[PDB]
């Protein structure tokens, strides 16, 4: 059967997208 | 400027949350590479 | 001390940039691992 | 308030330390994945 | 033949030490800000 | 047909070397 770490790699992708939006929200507070 | 202090605090608090998400990303990347090591060894 | 407040804003903006860099390094690591699993499979 | 400014400095200095640890973890994941590529090609 | 098993464990372990250290520094930063 | 993700690792290595320079800059602004 296939090697599949697709779960670990998918969760890591979610976490990095969540980090991107948080950093956006932070730079937006600092601008105001 | 005590308003600028309040904005720096709310900003740094949101920044700490971004970093915790990146750290959780790193934990998942470690599992994934162990996944690849085992499948090859095992 | 208005100058200390400005140093904090300039420091935190630069730290927010360092984090965006580490985030992009992370996107590159996911692709590298995916590339490795695709090789082994296909 | 100078206590509020100093509290922000202490917090931001601590945050920059956390980011440097995650960055160094990142360097260890690169070595790990190069190591797997080399096992496969050798 | 293959002489050795694959071992990148010394690297993955230093990374685990690093993420655990980041986690303690982030909780410290948080506890400082609250004050 | 040889496995090569060398472009990802070298870009990741560049991203982390940039983060390092931005972190030293941040710390020096706070030194000031």
């Amino acid at each position: 059967e296939r090697l599949d770490v697709g779960e670990n790699l998918k969760k890591a992708e979610e976490k990095l997208k969540k980090a991107e939006e948080l950093l956006k929200k932070s730079e937006e507070i600092l601008k105001k | 400027n005590s308003q600028a202090i309040d904005n720096l605090r709310a900003s740094l608090e949101t920044t700490n949350q971004a970093i915790e998400a990146i750290r959780q990303a790193g934990q998942e990347m470690i599992l994934a590479v162990q996944g690849v090591q085992d499948y090859i060894n095992n």
